RNA sequence: GUUCUUUGUAAAGUGCCUUCGAAGAGUCGAGUUGUUUGGGAAUGCAGCUCUAAGUGGGUGGUAAAUUCCAUCUAAAGCUAA
RNA sequence: UUGACCUCAAAUCAGGUAGGAGUACCCGCUGAACUUAAGCAUAUCAAUAAGCGGAGGAAAAGAAACCAACCGGGAUUGCCUUAGUAACGGCGAGUGAAGCGGCAAAAGCUCAAAUUUGAAAUCUGGUACCUUCGGUGCCCGAGUUGUAAUUUGGAGAGGG
C-alpha cells in the first residue's frame, strides 16, 4: 500500500462518488443560451442599456484594498447630492443600495460624478408616447467603466528627512505590542499617595 | 460520460500549427503530394481578384 | 480614528478625508419611548413581583448585593443580566419603604 | 392603543395574575379534544402580529401534543447494529413540538393553509399551542392582495416542509458562519460539496 | 491510447505481467495508508519523515489573505517600471526627477534586499522593506516611502 | 400607430423649522442531555430545567471577569432571473 | 314571560375544498449494515441506501440580529478559485468548510407595534340587473376582543 517513494495523497473517493458526478457537457449549449436569453431579454426591454449603472467601489481586505470595484447601489446619500429622489433613480437605471454609508470622500465624489455623468447621457422619454427612438447601447459598464484612481504621479524629488524607514516599523511595532503594558505603568503608581 | 473526450492545447501551439499550415499552402511540393491535382495551374499561392 | 499613514501601529491604514455619515435610524433600537416608560411601569404595579424576584429582594436585605448576584447569575442567563436585575431589584426596595 | 398593554403583561408569566390564568385555562384545555376548533385566539395580540386577521376565512385550532423525548421503536431495546446507534432513550427528536403540532393541525383540516402559531401553555406531560390556519378558497383570501400569496399551490402544507416559522428555526435557515451547514438546505449544501465537477476541458 | 501499452504486448502470456508465485491479488497489504505505524513504518521512516504527530499551535478560523505578503527583492526593481521608459531613466541619473515606483499597485507587500542596484535615485513606495534593503536604497540616493 | 372616455377642489414627490419616533417573550440567553458539524471549554438542532433586557440585544471562531470599539436589529411575512 | 349575548351542536342545509397517482430533479423526518482502519469497539462507509410526509416547472433560499477589522464590503443562488487549505479524528485510517477575488444573473418589498373617532370609511354571501375570470343597486351577515386608509427603521408621523 505504501511503498516507491510518492508524495501522500489524499483523495477523497471513499464515498458514492459516481452517483453524484457532475459533466458539463452543456457548456457549449447554456452559452448559446445565455446569448439566446440576452437578445430576447434586449428587445422586451427596449432601448434600455440590459443593466443597471452601479458605483465605484473599494474594496476590503488589504490584498485588495489597492483595487476598485463594480458596487451595488448608489448608496443614498449620494442620490440626493446628485439631484433626485432614490424612488425616482430605481426607475432610471440606477441600482440603490440603502444599507451602506459614506465615510470617503475620494469615494464619494468619483460616484456623485458618475451620477451626473449619467443623467448627461440619457434620453428619457415622456410617459405620453412621442417616441423619439434612440437605437440601443447594449451595455451601460462599457459607456462607463471603472477606472482606478491616480495616486501619485511619475517622478518626483527625493525627500530624504532620515527616519530610516525601517526603524519606523520596528517602533511602530514595539510600541503597540507594549501598549497595554504601559497604562498599567500610568496606573500603578497614580494611586500612590 | 467522465471519459475525457476534449483536449487541452495550449494557445501559442495551437497558433504555431496554424502558421505552418498557412506556410504549407507554399510552393506546390506539398499540394502535389497531399492529392491536389493542381500541375497545370500558373503558381502557387493562387491570388485572384476581390470579385469573387 | 486618525490614522497615521503606515501598514502597522496603532492607526494602521491610509490616511482619508473623513465624512461622518448620518447615523441610522435602526440603531436607536435601544431606548423606546416615554409611553413604553409608562406602559412597563403600570404592567409591573399590576403583576407584581415573580417567585425568583421575590427571593431576591429577600437576600439584599438581608445578606447583600453580593450574594443575590449569585442567585440572579444562576436563576438568569450571563452575569451581566444579573447585574442589572439586581439593581432593578434595588430600585424596588428604595421606592418601597425609603420614602 | 391597548396592545402594548397585554404584550408588556404576557412577558410576567410567572406574576399572580398569569399563573393563576394558567392554572385555570390548562384545566379546560385538557377536559377538550386533542384537537379543536377555537372560537377566537387566547392572546389577541400574539394572534395578530403573527398574520391573524379578524374577519372571515382565519380559524384558530388549539392542539396540544405529548411533553418528553422521542423513543426510538427497535422493540425489546435491540439495535442490531453498533453501539453507537444503541441509544434507545434519549433521542431528541430534531423537529420542534411545535412543528409537531403544526403538522398534526394540517392533517386534520386539509382545506387550510398554516400560517404560524404559538405557544399558549403547558403542564409536565402536554404542551399546548394556537395555530393560525388561512382558508385559500374563500374569496376574502383570494382577494385582498396583501393574503392571496398563499392561495397559490407552492404553498401547499407549509409546516409539512418545514417553511413556517418553526420549520425554518428547526432547519437552521438563517444567515452567518454559525449555519454554514445549513444555510440553502442541509442536502443541497451536501450534494454541491460532494459532486466531481468536470468540464470538457480538464482543470 | 491502448494500442501503446503493455497489455497488447501481453496477449498470450498467462500472468501478464503478474508473476505466477506473486498471483496479483485485490490488496495485499492494505488499503490506502493502513499500517503506517505497523508494517509500513520502515517506508514511513525513510521518505516521510515527521508524518506522525503534532509540532504547532492551532489557528482557529485562518483567513489566507491576512498574511498576504508577496516579496519583491532588490533584483529587478525596475520591471515595474515599463521598457520604454526605463532606459531614459537608467542614463539621466539625477535628482529632483527621481522616478516613482508604487510596488503596492504592481502587487508586493515586501520589499527585500537580495539584489544590487544601479547608482540611480528611486523613490520606493512600499507597504515593508528589509533593513539592508533599504540601506542599499539610501545608498543609490533614493528614498523608501512607507504606505498603507 | 389610431380612437373613446377626464378621472380631481383626488393622489404622489421634493425644501425649512418644531415635537415625537411606538419596532415581534417560555423568546433571546443560560445549565444539562442527546444528536450533528471542519467548528475545536461545546457549529447547528431538539428534549428538560431556569428565564431576560430597552441609550437595549445579538455577533466579532479559546473558557472567565473588567473596560472599550466595530457591526447589524432576532424571536412575523412575500418575491422573478 | 320575551328578546339578546357567549360557547357548543345538528341538517342528503347554500357554495366549496382535502385524499390518490407520478415522484428524474426539490423540501423535511427517520435511519442502517456490508465496507475501511490489513483484527476491532470511537471513527469510516454516512448526516448515505431502505422507510415516511409534502410541492413545483423548478423547488428551496432571499432583501442581514451578515461578512468583516479593511482606504471597508453589502439580499439569495450558481460557476471558477479559495482548498484538499484553517480545522476535526484510537491526531490512526480518514474527514474537511468559510470570508475576500473573477464571472453568470440581478428586484425589490410589507405586516404587528398609533385615535378615522366629525362619523367601519372594510369584506363575504343572497337577490335583481348589466358590457360576466367581473361590475352596480338593495338586503342579511362578518367585524370595535379592530375590518380599511396612513407608517416599516433606508425611516416615518403629528404639526407649522
Amino acid at each position: 500500500a505504501i511503498s516507491k517513494n510518492l508524495p501522500i495523497l489524499k483523495n477523497h473517493f471513499r464515498k458514492h462518488w459516481q452517483e453524484r458526478v457532475k459533466v458539463h457537457f452543456d457548456q457549449a449549449g447554456k452559452k448559446v443560451s445565455r446569448r439566446n436569453a440576452r437578445a430576447t431579454r434586449a428587445a422586451k426591454i427596449a432601448p434600455r442599456p440590459l443593466d443597471l449603472l452601479r458605483p465605484v467601489v473599494r474594496a476590503p481586505t488589504v490584498k485588495y484594498n489597492r483595487k476598485v470595484r463594480a458596487g451595488r447601489g448608489f448608496t443614498l446619500a449620494e442620490v440626493k447630492a446628485a439631484g433626485l429622489t432614490a424612488a425616482y433613480a430605481r426607475t432610471i437605471g440606477i441600482a440603490v443600495d440603502h444599507r451602506r454609508q459614506n465615510r470617503n470622500q475620494e469615494i464619494f465624489d468619483a460616484n456623485v460624478q458618475r451620477l451626473k455623468e449619467y443623467q448627461s447621457k440619457i434620453i428619457v422619454f415622456p410617459r405620453n408616447g412621442k417616441a423619439p427612438e434612440a437605437e440601443q447601447v447594449l451595455s451601460a459598464a462599457a459607456t462607463f467603466p471603472i477606472a482606478q484612481p491616480a495616486t501619485d504621479v511619475e517622478a518626483r524629488a527625493v525627500q530624504d528627512n532620515g527616519e530610516s524607514a525601517f526603524r519606523t516599523l520596528r517602533l511602530a511595532r514595539s510600541e503597540k505590542k507594549f501598549r497595554g503594558i504601559r497604562e498599567k505603568r500610568a496606573r500603578e503608581k497614580a494611586e500612590a499617595e | 460520460t467522465w471519459r475525457k473526450w476534449n483536449v487541452k492545447v495550449n494557445h501559442n501551439e495551437k497558433r504555431y500549427a496554424t502558421a505552418s499550415a498557412i506556410a504549407a499552402t507554399a510552393v506546390a511540393s506539398l499540394v502535389l503530394a497531399r492529392g491536389h491535382r493542381v500541375e497545370k495551374i500558373p503558381e502557387i499561392p493562387l491570388v485572384v481578384s476581390t470579385d469573387l | 480614528t486618525v490614522k497615521t499613514g503606515i501598514a502597522i501601529g496603532l492607526n494602521k491604514g491610509k490616511k482619508v478625508t473623513s465624512m461622518t455619515p448620518a447615523p441610522k435610524i435602526s440603531y436607536k433600537k435601544g431606548a423606546a419611548s416615554n409611553r413604553t416608560k409608562f406602559v412597563r411601569s403600570l404592567v409591573r404595579e399590576i403583576a407584581g413581583l415573580s417567585p425568583y424576584e421575590r427571593r431576591l429582594i429577600d437576600l439584599i436585605r438581608n445578606s447583600g448585593e453580593k450574594r443575590a448576584r449569585k442567585v440572579a447569575k444562576k436563576r438568569l442567563g450571563s452575569f451581566t443580566r444579573a447585574k442589572a436585575k439586581v439593581e432593578e431589584m434595588n430600585n424596588i426596595i428604595a421606592a418601597s419603604r425609603r420614602h | 392603543g391597548a396592545y402594548k398593554y397585554l404584550e408588556e403583561l404576557q412577558r410576567k408569566k410567572q406574576s399572580d395574575v398569569l399563573r393563576f390564568l394558567q392554572r385555570v385555562r390548562v384545566w379546560e384545555y385538557r377536559q377538550k379534544n386533542v384537537i379543536h376548533r377555537a372560537a377566537r385566539p387566547t392572546r389577541p395580540d400574539k394572534a395578530r402580529r403573527l398574520g391573524y386577521k379578524a374577519k372571515q376565512g382565519f380559524v384558530i385550532y388549539r392542539v396540544r401534543v405529548r411533553r418528553g423525548n422521542r423513543k426510538r421503536p427497535v422493540p425489546k431495546g435491540a439495535t442490531y447494529g453498533k453501539p453507537t446507534n444503541q441509544g434507545v432513550n434519549e433521542l431528541k427528536y430534531q423537529r420542534s413540538l411545535r412543528a409537531t403540532a403544526e403538522e398534526r393541525v394540517g392533517r386534520r383540516a386539509a382545506n387550510l393553509r398554516v400560517l404560524n402559531s404559538y405557544w399558549v401553555n403547558q403542564d409536565s406531560t402536554y404542551k399546548y399551542f394556537e395555530v393560525i390556519l388561512v382558508d385559500p378558497q374563500h374569496k376574502a383570501i383570494r382577494r385582498d392582495a396583501r393574503y392571496n400569496w398563499i392561495c397559490d399551490p407552492v404553498h401547499k402544507h407549509r409546516e409539512a416542509r418545514g417553511l413556517t416559522a418553526t420549520g425554518k428555526k428547526s432547519r437552521g435557515i438563517n444567515k452567518g458562519h454559525k449555519f454554514n451547514n445549513t444555510k440553502a438546505g442541509r442536502r443541497k449544501t451536501w450534494k454541491r460539496q460532494n459532486t466531481l465537477s468536470l468540464w470538457r476541458y480538464r482543470k | 491510447p491502448s494500442r501503446f501499452t503493455k497489455t497488447r504486448k501481453h496477449r498470450g502470456h498467462v500472468s501478464a505481467g503478474k508473476g505466477r508465485i506473486g498471483k496479483h491479488r485485490k490488496h495485499p497489504g492494505g488499503r490506502g495508508m493502513a499500517g503506517g505505524q505497523h508494517h509500513h513504518r520502515i517506508n514511513m521512516d525513510k521518505y516521510h519523515p515527521g508524518y506522525f504527530g503534532k509540532v504547532g499551535m492551532r489557528y482557529f478560523h485562518k483567513q489566507q489573505a491576512h498574511f498576504w505578503k508577496p516579496v519583491l527583492n532588490l533584483d529587478k526593481l525596475w520591471t515595474l517600471i515599463p521598457e520604454d521608459k526605463r532606459d531614459q531613466y537608467l542614463k539621466s541619473a539625477s535628482k529632483e526627477t527621481a522616478p516613482v515606483i508604487d510596488t503596492l499597485a504592481a502587487g508586493y507587500g515586501k520589499i527585500l534586499g537580495k539584489g544590487r542596484i544601479p547608482n540611480v535615485p528611486v523613490i520606493v513606495k512600499a507597504r515593508f522593506v528589509s533593513k539592508l534593503a533599504e540601506e542599499k536604497i539610501r545608498a543609490a540616493g533614493g528614498v523608501v516611502e512607507l504606505i498603507a
